[PDB]
RNA sequence: GCCUGUGUACCAGGAGGGGAACAACCCAGAGAUAGGUUAAGGUCCCCAAGUGUGGAUUAAGUGUAAUCCUCUGAAGGUGGUCUCGAGCCCUAGACAGCCGGGAGGUGAGCUUAGAAGCAGCUACCCUCUAAGAAAAGCGUAACAGCUUACCGGCCGAGGUUU
RNA sequence: CACUGUCCCAACGUUGGGCCCGGUGAACUGUACAUUCCAGUGCGGAGUCUGGAGACACCCAGGGGGAAGCGAAGACCCUAU
RNA sequence: UCGACCGAGUGGCUUGCUACCUCGAUGUCGGUUCCCUCCAUCCUGCCCGUGCAGAAGCGGGCAAGGGUGAGGUUGUUCGCCUAUUAAAGGAGGUCGUGAGCUGGGUUUAGACCGUCGUGAGACAGGUCGGCUGCUAUCUACUGGGUGUGUAAUGGUGUCUGA
RNA sequence: AGCCACGCCACACGGGGUAAGAGCUGAACGCAUCUAAGCUCGAAACCCACUUGGAAAAGAGACACCGCCGAGGUCCCGCGU
C-alpha cells in the first residue's frame, strides 16, 4: 500500500536514510522509523509511507507510521501541551523546576526531594497549583508529564486515601 | 477419587454380562432426560448436542458430573420449569476392574465401577430448545464438556438459521 | 594480534550472517586459502536478541575445573562460530583453523569483499543483533 | 538497639547460671536466649553487658522459680573495652529484672552497674545505687 | 536435617598460592577529578604503637572527647619517579607505548636495573604528544623506586620499582605535569600526594605462613569429641560425594598460605610526619628505630616488619576526609614488655 | 525396559551401508580382487554431494527429533498470523468516532410520608416530530446529574455476523 | 552438687614421627591402553563407545572424590531328589 | 479469601509394582564433617490484589544473591515441645559423604520376659551385652618444583589482559 | 619475643541492561489499547564497578634500557621479610 501525508504550510520535511527531520516555528522532531519493508520518503509537499506487503502486521506499523508523522507537524507548528494539578490534603507540596529536571519537596511531608529529569526540548511552567507541559516531540512531552505523575506514586498505602500527587488534568488532540 | 488416566481407555475387552459379575456399584447418574419429559423433542425449533471427539470411555461419576454442571446451568437460566429437554443418551454398560486388595499374582481385579464407551463423533447429550434459549444451552454444553476426558464439537442439528442469523 | 597476517582472501562481515559466513571460510581454510575476517563487530546474528543473548550467557556460565572457555569478545565468538566448523582437533583441521584470523575492525589497507549469500538487508529485517552488542551484554570491554 | 559506647566479649552463653542483682526475690538466673541475637552453626548463643535476654529463674523464692522473664546484664567478668582503650570487669555476671517496659521489676539494685548500661535502659540506671 | 552454614572461607582471594611479586601491584586507580597528581607512593613497615586522638566525627555523640587508636607506623621517605611512560589504546586495549627517562639516577638503582647510558627522552616525548593528537593516548603512568638505603632499619640497598599512575586534569595538563617530575630526578614525597585524615587503600604481600592444613588456611572446623581421638583431629570429613567422581576445587585444602597480595581499602591516615616522635623505646621489635619520614596508618596494614607496602588515594571511600586529626598522645612504650 | 499367548520376520548364530553412539528400526543377506551404477540415507560447514528451482507459511530458534524406556507434552485457552467459504448492511453514505438533538401530556396509575424512566405491583397509551422508551444502565433520602435506545450533521469505503 | 577443652572455638607449647641426607630394603596389586571433564548412549551405575569441552612434558608434598579401589568363589535370599 | 464434584497434567523426594543390572560382595539406618546443585520461595529485594484508613496481616507475581540458627525427650529419619529469630523453607547429588569419622538402631554367635510350639526352637514382639582391615599404581583436586615451546641474539626491570 | 582470638583494623556507592510490575507514544480495528514497530522506568537477581589469579592467550603479547666477549645468571659465602 501507500500513503500520502501533505506537509502543511510552513513546515519542512527531510529524510535522511531511516530518520526524518520535521521542522516548523515551534521547533524541530527528528525521528526513526524503521519496520522491514516500508519505505519513508518526502516527495516534494507530501511524504510517502509505502510498501509492497500488505499483511497486518505492515498495515499496523504504515497506520503507525502516520500518525507518528502528523504528530510531528502538530508539535512543530500548534505545539502539544499537556495540563497538570498538584493536589494535597494535609502537607504543602513543594513543585519547582530546577535545571532539567522538575523537583517535588515535602511529598507526604517527606524530609528527601523527589526528582525527575525532563526528556528534550519539553518546557515545565509552573503557576500556583498548575503546571504547563509543553514541546515540539509529543513523545517527550508526554513522558515528561507521565514520569511528574508516576513520581507521586505511592505503593504501600490505600491510594484512595492518600491522594496526594501531580496529575495530568488535559491531554492533547489532533 | 482414582483418576480417570487409569480407566478412559478402550484397550480391554467388552465386560458387561451381568450373569457372570457380582457385585457391580450403582450408577451415580441422576437421570438420563431432562427438562420438560411429557413435550416430545420434534416440538422444539432447535436442537443441539454435544459430540465426543475421541473414543474413550467415561466412567458414570464423571458422566454425572457433566450431565449437573449442564442441567444446573439450563434450570438456572432457563428456570427450573423451564421450556427445554436434555438428553444424556448414553449409558454406562462396561464394568471396571481394579487390582488393589499380592503383587501380580492373581492379578484379575475386583470390580470398582462402570463406565459408557463413546466412539469419536456420537452425540453424548442432545438438548431440544427455543431460538432465544440457545445461547443458553451451549453454554450448559461448555461446562459439560470440561467434566469429561475428550475434546468436544457442539452441534446446532435444527434450526441453526434461526440462529443469530 | 597486530602481527600483519598475509592473507589470500579478506572478508568483509559487516551486516553479513556469522554462520554463513563462517561455513565459507571454514570450507576455504580446508581449501588451503589463508582468511582474514574484517569488521566482525559489526557481523550479525538474526532472530529475537532475548534468546540470542540467553544462549551465549549460557556459554559463558557453563564450566568447571576442566574447564568451558567461552569468548565475550566478537572477534573471539566468530573465531569460535569457525572453529565448530573445522576438525580442528585433527591436524589439516588445526592448519586451517589456524590459518584464519578474526579482527575488529580492518587493520588492512584494502576493503575486504562481501561474499554471496551472506549479506543482511537492513531494510527488510528488525530481527537480529550484531556481535558487538552481544559482547557488550556479555560484559566486553568495547575497544572497538 | 543504641551504641553501648563499649566493645563487649560476651562472658555469657545460653544455659549460664548468674546472678540476679535486685530484691525482686529471685536470686540466680538461667540465661535462656539472647534478645535480637542470631548465632551460626554449633555457636552457642552467646550474651553480655548490656544485652537484653530471656531468663529463667533458678533460684529464690518459690513464687519467682520456674518463672521465665526478661533481664538486661549489668555486670560481667570477662572484659570490655572503654574508648580510651582501658578494659572494665567485674565480681561476678548479674542481671536485673525487667519488664516489657524495661522497667525493673524490683524496686532496689545490689551492687555496681556498668555505666554503659546507662546509654541503653534509663529505669535501670534511675535504681542504681553505684554507677561505674 | 543439617542446619545450613557458610562454606569455609572466601573464594575470591584464590588460587591462594605464592604471590609472583614481593612489590604488590594495584589492580585499580583512584578517578580523575583533581588536578594532576602522582595517584600513590610506597614505605616500608615498622611496627604498630597506639594513638590517642580527638574524635572529630560530626555524627559521633564522643565527637571532640578522646579516643585511643591503633596506628601502624611507616617509613616513608622520599621516592623518585625516574620514567614517564605512555599507553596506546588499541583493540587489544592498553599497551606501553614508550618512555621518557630521566638523566639523573640514585646510586643504588644499578643493583636492579641496567641503568640507561643513552636514551633519548625528546623522541619519546615527541612520539606521545603525537599519539595524543591522533587521539591513540590512553594512560599515563610513571615508573617509581623506593630508597631502602635511606631506610636503615630495612637491610636492602636494592631498590623497589614500581609503576603508578599519574590521574587529574585534561590528558595535556597532565602529561606536563609528568614530565616536570621526571626531569628534575623525579625526587617526591609523602607529603605531595597524600594529606592527614584521608583514606588511602594500602596493598602489601602478606606474612608467609608456608604449607597449613583447612583448619588454619580455611578456617574449617577440627574434628569434635569422640572423633578428635579416633585418629583425625585437623582433617575434613570428606573430599566430595560420590558424584561428580573427582574433586573440586572449592573443596578447602592444605596448602600455601600466607604470602599473598592483599589490597586493604579505606585506611585512615592518622599523620605524616618526620623524625623520632612515633618511635617506640628499646626499638621496634625485630626492626629497630625510626627516625625520618614516616606515615601514621590507623589499625593494621599487610605484610611482616621491613615489608615494603603501598599507597593510593581511596578508589571506594565510604567516609568524607576529616583533615588533621588532632593527636594528643603517641605511645612511645616498649613494644617489649 | 511388566507377566502370559499367538502369526510372522529378525537378533541369538547376520557381515557391510544408514541411524551421533546402539542385538533385533531402514537398506542389505556376504568367496577374493578390480571398474562401474544404485539402495537406505543424504547434498551450508564439520562431511562425499545444492548455500538447487518454482511457490507459500512460520518469528515461536517454533523447528532443524521416521520408529523409540530413549524423540513428551494434555484438558483448556488464543483480535498472533495466513487461507477458503456463508449471511446481512453500505455512496439513497454503511461500521466507528466527534458535534448537535434525545421533546410535550407527565412527576403515567397504583403503592407510598414522598415513589419524579429507573424500591414494588399493573399498564405501557398519546401528541409534536427528522427523531426520542409510561426508560436499557449507572446515580439520588427523594428530585439533580451522567449516559443507552432513537434522529440529524461532519467524514467517506468498506463494515458486520458466522 | 562438685569438676572439667566433651562443647562454644579454637590457640600455643613438649616428646616421637613426618620432610632432606648416608646405609639397609620388602609387600599388596597389575587383560591391555590410559592427561581427563560435561552430557549422551550402552545388560538400565563408562578414563576407553558418541558428541562436545579441556589438555605442553616430567617431578615433590598432601588429604583420600572416582577407578561401582584392594582384600574374601555372599554370611542374607533362593535353588540342589 | 476458602473452595467440593469431575476433568487434564507435571515431578521422581514416599509407598507399591516389575525382576532389567550386581550374589568369584557396588559395606546398613541415623548422625556427623565437607563440597556443589534444584525451585514448587520460609526470610530478605522489587511488585499486584485485598473483605487495602493506619499499624499488623492475608493472598498472589518476579526472583535461588545471601540467610534459614540454639536447645529438652527419642538410635531415630520423622515428629513433639521451649526460648530466641528477618526467617528459623523444602529437595537432589549411589535415600551425596564408613580406602573420612561414629556405631545408638536393624541383623551373627550369650541371656531374660511375653506369646506360640509335645519339642528342637520360633516371633518381627520387647530387653541387657556384643569387632569397624589396606604402606595409593592410575585418575581428581589443593599447593610446591624442574624442563621444553614462544625464540637463526641474549638479558634486566616494568606492564598489558584473553 | 613470637605465634595466636576471646583482641584490633578494613570489607560500597553509583552506573548500565532486564524480570514481575507501573507507564508513554501508537496502530492493526478513524475509537480504545503499556505492544504489534518505537520509548520512559523498574528486583538483594544479570553486567560493569572493587579484590584475587593470569604470557602456554600456539594470534604463545607490549615498553624502556643493557648486552652479543660479554649484559646478565647459576654455584659459593653471611643471612631471613
Ligand atoms: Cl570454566
Ligand atoms: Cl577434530
Ligand atoms: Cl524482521
Ligand atoms: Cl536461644
Ligand atoms: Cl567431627
Ligand atoms: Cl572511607
Ligand atoms: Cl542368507
Ligand atoms: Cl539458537
Ligand atoms: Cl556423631
Ligand atoms: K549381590
Ligand atoms: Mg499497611
Ligand atoms: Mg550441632
Ligand atoms: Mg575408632
Ligand atoms: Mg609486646
Ligand atoms: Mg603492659
Ligand atoms: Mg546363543
Ligand atoms: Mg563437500
Ligand atoms: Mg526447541
Ligand atoms: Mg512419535
Ligand atoms: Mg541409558
Ligand atoms: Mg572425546
Ligand atoms: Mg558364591
Ligand atoms: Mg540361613
Ligand atoms: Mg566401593
Ligand atoms: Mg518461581
Ligand atoms: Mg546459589
Ligand atoms: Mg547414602
Ligand atoms: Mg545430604
Ligand atoms: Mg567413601
Ligand atoms: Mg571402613
Ligand atoms: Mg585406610
Ligand atoms: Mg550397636
Ligand atoms: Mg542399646
Ligand atoms: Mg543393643
Ligand atoms: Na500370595
Ligand atoms: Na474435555
Ligand atoms: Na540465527
Ligand atoms: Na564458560
Ligand atoms: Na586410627
Ligand atoms: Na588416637
Ligand atoms: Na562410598
Ligand atoms: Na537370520
Ligand atoms: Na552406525
Ligand atoms: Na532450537
Ligand atoms: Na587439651
Ligand atoms: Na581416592
Ligand atoms: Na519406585
Ligand atoms: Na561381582
Ligand atoms: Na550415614
Ligand atoms: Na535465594
Ligand atoms: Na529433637
Ligand atoms: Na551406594
Ligand atoms: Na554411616
Ligand atoms: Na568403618
Ligand atoms: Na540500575
Ligand atoms: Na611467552
Amino acid at each position: 500500500p501507500r500513503v500520502e501525508l501533505e506537509i502543511p504550510e510552513d513546515v519542512d520535511a527531510e529524510q535522511d536514510h531511516l530518520d526524518i527531520t520535521v521542522e516548523g516555528d515551534n521547533g524541530s522532531v527528528t525521528r526513526r522509523l524503521w519496520y522491514p519493508d516500508i519505505d519513508v520518503s518526502v516527495d516534494g509537499d507530501t511524504v510517502v509511507i509505502e510498501s509492497d506487503e500488505d499483511n497486518a502486521k505492515t498495515m499496523s506499523t504504515i497506520g503507525t507510521f502516520q500518525s507518528h508523522i502528523e504528530n510531528m507537524f502538530h508539535g512543530v507548528t500548534e505545539g502539544w501541551e499537556y495540563g497538570m494539578e498538584v493536589f494535597y490534603s494535609h502537607f504543602p507540596m513543594q513543585v519547582n523546576v530546577e535545571g532539567d529536571e522538575v523537583v517535588i519537596e515535602n511529598f507526604l511531608g517527606e524530609k528527601a526531594p523527589r526528582r525527575t529529569t525532563i526528556h528534550g526540548d519539553t518546557d515545565v511552567e509552573i503557576d500556583g497549583e498548575e503546571l504547563t507541559v509543553s514541546g515540539p516531540d509529543i513523545e517527550a512531552v508526554g513522558q515528561t508529564a507521565a514520569d511528574i505523575e508516576q513520581l507521586t506514586r505511592i505503593n504501600d498505602k490505600d491510594v484512595r486515601v492518600f491522594q496526594d500527587g501531580v496529575y495530568i488534568t488535559r491531554k492533547p488532540n489532533r | 477419587d482414582k483418576p480417570a488416566s487409569m480407566y478412559r481407555d478402550i484397550d480391554k475387552p467388552a465386560y458387561t454380562r451381568r450373569e457372570y459379575i457380582t457385585g457391580i456399584p450403582g450408577s451415580k447418574i441422576a437421570q438420563h432426560k431432562m427438562g420438560r419429559k411429557q413435550k416430545d423433542a420434534d416440538d422444539y425449533p432447535v436442537q443441539i448436542s454435544l459430540i465426543v471427539e475421541e473414543t474413550v470411555q467415561l466412567r458414570h461419576g464423571s458422566l454425572e458430573a457433566s450431565r449437573l454442571s449442564a442441567n444446573r446451568h439450563l434450570i438456572k437460566e432457563l428456570g427450573e420449569e423451564g421450556d427445554y429437554k436434555m438428553t444424556l443418551r448414553k449409558f454406562p454398560h462396561q464394568v471396571l476392574r481394579e487390582n488393589k486388595q499380592d503383587g501380580m499374582r492373581a492379578a484379575f481385579g475386583k470390580i470398582v465401577g462402570t463406565a459408557a464407551r463413546v466412539q469419536a463423533g456420537e452425540q453424548l447429550f442432545t438438548a431440544y430448545c427455543n431460538v432465544e434459549d440457545a445461547e443458553h444451552v451451549k453454554e450448559a454444553f461448555r461446562r459439560a464438556y470440561n467434566k469429561i476426558t475428550p475434546s468436544c464439537r457442539i452441534k446446532v442439528e435444527r434450526g441453526e438459521e434461526l440462529l443469530i442469523a | 594480534s597486530v602481527a600483519e597476517f598475509d592473507a589470500d582472501v579478506i572478508v568483509d562481515a559487516r551486516d553479513c550472517i556469522m554462520g554463513r559466513v563462517a561455513s565459507q571460510v571454514a570450507e576455504q581454510a580446508l581449501d588451503g586459502e589463508t582468511v582474514a575476517v574484517v569488521n566482525a563487530e559489526r557481523a550479525v546474528i538474526t532472530g529475537r536478541e532475548e534468546q540470542i543473548v540467553e544462549k551465549y550467557e549460557k556459554r559463558v556460565d557453563i564450566g568447571n575445573d576442566n574447564g568451558y572457555f567461552y569468548p565475550k569478545r566478537p572477534d573471539g565468538i566468530f573465531k569460535r562460530t569457525i572453529r565448530g566448523m573445522l576438525p580442528h582437533k585433527k591436524q589439516r583441521g588445526r592448519e586451517a583453523f589456524e590459518s584464519v584470523r578474526v579482527y575488529l575492525g580492518n587493520p588492512y589497507d584494502e576493503d575486504g569483499e562481501v561474499l554471496d549469500g551472506t549479506s543482511l538487508d537492513r531494510l527488510s529485517n528488525i530481527k537480529f543483533v550484531t556481535l558487538g552488542e552481544i559482547s557488550e551484554t556479555l560484559g566486553a570491554n568495547k575497544t572497538w | 538497639m543504641e551504641a553501648l559506647g563499649a566493645d563487649v566479649t560476651q562472658g555469657l552463653e545460653k544455659g549460664s547460671l548468674i546472678t540476679c542483682a535486685d530484691n525482686t526475690g529471685a536470686r540466680e538466673l538461667k540465661v535462656i536466649s539472647v534478645h535480637g541475637y542470631s548465632g551460626t552453626k554449633n555457636r552457642h548463643p552467646k550474651a553480655g553487658l548490656g544485652d537484653k535476654i530471656t531468663v529463667s529463674v533458678t533460684k529464690g523464692t518459690p513464687e519467682m522459680r520456674r518463672q521465665v522473664l526478661e533481664a538486661v546484664v549489668v555486670r560481667q567478668r570477662k572484659p570490655i573495652r572503654r574508648p580510651d582503650g582501658t578494659r572494665v570487669k567485674f565480681e561476678d555476671n548479674a542481671a536485673v529484672i525487667v519488664d516489657e517496659n524495661e522497667d525493673p521489676r524490683g524496686t532496689e539494685l545490689k551492687g555496681p552497674i556498668a555505666r554503659e548500661v546507662a546509654q541503653r535502659f534509663g529505669s535501670v540506671a534511675s535504681a542504681a545505687t553505684m554507677i561505674v | 536435617p543439617q542446619p545450613s552454614r557458610p562454606r569455609k572461607g572466601s573464594l575470591g582471594f584464590g588460587p591462594r598460592k605464592r604471590s609472583t611479586s614481593e612489590t604488590p601491584r594495584f589492580n585499580s586507580w583512584p578517578s580523575d577529578d583533581g588536578q594532576p597528581g602522582v595517584q600513590g607512593f610506597a614505605g616500608y613497615k615498622a611496627g604498630m604503637t597506639h594513638v590517642v586522638l580527638v574524635n572529630d566525627e560530626p555524627n559521633s555523640p564522643r565527637e571532640g572527647m578522646e579516643e585511643t587508636v591503633p596506628v601502624t607506623v611507616i617509613e616513608t621517605p622520599p621516592m623518585r619517579a625516574v620514567a614517564l611512560r605512555a599507553y596506546e589504546d588499541t583493540p587489544y586495549g592498553q599497551r606501553p607505548l614508550t618512555e621518557v627517562w630521566t638523566d639523573e639516577f640514585h646510586s643504588e638503582l644499578d643493583r636492579t636495573l641496567d641503568v640507561p647510558e643513552d636514551h633519548d627522552p625528546d623522541a619519546a616525548e615527541e612520539q606521545i604528544r603525537d599519539a595524543h593528537e591522533a587521539g591513540d593516548l590512553g594512560d599515563l603512568r610513571l615508573i617509581t623506586h623506593t630508597v631502602p638505603d635511606a631506610v636503615p632499619s630495612v637491610p636492602k640497598k636494592k631498590p623497589d620499582v614500581m609503576e603508578t599512575r599519574v590521574g587529574g586534569g585534561s590528558v595535556s595538563d597532565r602529561l606536563d605535569h609528568a614530565l616536570d617530575i621526571v626531569e628534575d630526578g623525579g625526587e617526591h614525597a609523602m607529603n605531595d600526594i597524600f594529606r592527614a585524615g584521608e583514606y588511602a587503600d594500602v596493598a602489601g604481600v602478606t606474612k608467609g605462613k608456608g604449607t597449613q592444613g583447612p583448619v588454619k588456611r580455611w578456617g574449617v572446623q577440627k574434628r569434635k569429641g569422640k572423633h578428635a581421638r579416633q585418629g583425625w583431629r585437623r582433617r575434613i570429613g570428606n573430599l566430595g560425594p560420590w558424584n561428580p567422581s573427582r574433586v573440586r576445587s572449592t573443596v578447602p585444602q592444605q596448602g600455601q598460605t600466607g604470602y599473598h597480595q592483599r589490597t586493604e581499602l579505606n585506611k585512615r591516615l592518622i599523620d605524616i610526619g618526620e623524625g623520632d616522635e612515633p618511635t617506640v623505646d628499646g626499638g621496634f621489635v625485630n626492626y629497630g628505630e625510626v627516625d625520618g619520614p614516616y606515615t601514621l596508618v590507623k589499625g593494621s596494614v599487610p605484610g611482616p616488619d621491613k615489608r615494603l607496602v603501598r599507597f593510593r588515594p581511596a578508589v571506594r571511600p565510604n567516609d568524607q576526609p576529616r583533615l588533621d586529626p588532632e593527636v594528643r598522645y603517641v605511645s612511645n612504650e616498649s613494644n617489649q614488655g
